């Protein structure tokens, strides 16, 4: 789906740049496709300016596509990602947790199940600790225990939470031998470093590109299955330059410029990182505004303008090791009465 | 002499699907042991 990939990758890099702005020296890990899917799911219930802002913020061109086409594209993406595979473990789920007394349009719950694969689970948010545990347990189950505390605070007056998770567990096509993993320096800056387990591979023929425009080295490592990873190594003090130039155009240039090279040695740390985010500020910066205000129009959920978003949260974890990679993420959209 | 690629300073990772062209995950690793 080229039209979906183009919007979703534009959104990915717009998000990345805003995430870095907030905390410039911190690790970053997030799932763009989880956030895109969760906000597309939200847009199923959105109307008028609330809907336009969400779909524009997700980087769709609304002069050239329809909401109907977008939802069908996410339905197809979800079906493709959840297809059976012996090579790679990949799963994505959506759910809605809703106060039982809230009246939902039949069209909304039917469309949520058909397009996003979402059930509607009756949740008593006035029993806030129990509602929090239920939602966190759903995410824990979908992520094989890797995302445990997506929901930290949860208002007792919440009416609905929309949730997306993604789980990814893959083997390297060329796995590292743990006998070649040795504690080595990782330079936090030119004169400060920490010791990390540094994995290595010898005489490895992989796609490689030395980017002289951005002063960085790009390699692609494959997982068994259809997935791969671009690793980009800026020269020292060139990370900000590479970040400033991240874009769909740049990624396309990198992909178009790779050539196979037999690398003498590749050194890659074994590591695990995690991050959690309150995405309200970034989504407002991307122009998704009305959904958060008392002007919100989520009347495709209920038939009335009686709901508004309170928070969008995201948590993601990345584990890289000799045999492969495990990564997971989840996004929740918390919704209150208006 | 063969090229060495040594990820011992901050780097980026973009996990992609060749079938759907989705970006599953994007990361910047500035400190693998960052608190
Ligand atoms: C880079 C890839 C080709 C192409 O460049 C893709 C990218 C995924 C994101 C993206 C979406 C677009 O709409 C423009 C092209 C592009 C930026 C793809 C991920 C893997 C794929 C390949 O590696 C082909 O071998």
């Amino acid at each position: 789906d080229r039209g979906l990939a183009s919007a979703n990758v534009d959104f990915a890099f717009s998000l990345y740049k805003q995430l870095v702005l907030k905390a410039p020296d911190k690790n970053v890990i997030f799932s763009p496709v989880s956030i895109s899917t969760a906000l597309a799911f939200l847009s199923l219930g959105a109307h008028n300016t609330t809907l336009t802002e969400i779909l524009k913020g997700l980087k769709f061109n609304l002069t050239e596509t329809s909401e109907a086409e977008i939802h069908q594209s996410f339905q197809h993406l979800l079906r493709t990602l959840n297809q059976s595979s012996d090579e790679l473990q990949l799963s994505m789920g959506n759910a809605m947790f809703v106060k039982e007394q809230l009246s939902l349009l039949d069209r909304f719950t039917e469309d949520a199940k058909r397009l996003y694969g979402s059930e509607a689970f009756a949740t008593d948010f006035q029993d806030s600790a129990a509602a929090k545990k239920l939602i966190n347990d759903y995410v824990k189950n979908g992520t094989r225990g890797k995302i445990t505390d997506l929901i930290k605070d949860l208002d007792s007056q919440t009416m609905m939470v929309l949730v997306n998770y993604i789980f990814f567990k893959a083997k390297w096509e060329m796995p590292f031998d743990p006998q070649d993993t040795h504690q080595s320096r990782f330079y936090l800056s030119k004169k400060k470093w920490v010791m990390v387990p540094m994995m290595s591979l010898h005489h490895l023929t992989i796609p490689y590109f030395r980017d002289e425009e951005l002063s960085c080295t790009v390699v692609q490592l494959n997982y068994t299955g259809n997935a791969s990873v671009f690793f980009i190594l800026p020269d020292q003090d060139k990370m900000e330059e590479v970040e400033a130039m991240l874009s769909r155009e740049t990624l396309a240039r990198w992909g178009d410029s790779l050539e196979f090279r037999e690398i003498g040695e590749l050194y890659l740390p074994k590591f695990s990182i995690s991050r959690d985010y309150n995405l309200n500020d970034i989504l407002l910066q991307l122009g998704i505004e009305e959904a958060f205000t008392s002007k919100a129009d989520l009347s495709g959920i209920t038939g009335a303008r009686n709901l508004a978003v309170s928070q969008v949260v995201h948590k993601a974890v990345l584990d890289v090791f000799e045999e492969g990679t495990e990564a997971s993420a989840a996004t929740a959209v918390k919704i209150t009465l208006l | 002499t063969r090229t060495i690629v040594r990820f011992n300073r901050p780097f980026l990772m973009i996990i992609v699907d060749h079938f759907t062209w989705s970006i599953f995950f994007m990361s910047k690793v500035t400190n693998p042991k960052q608190a």
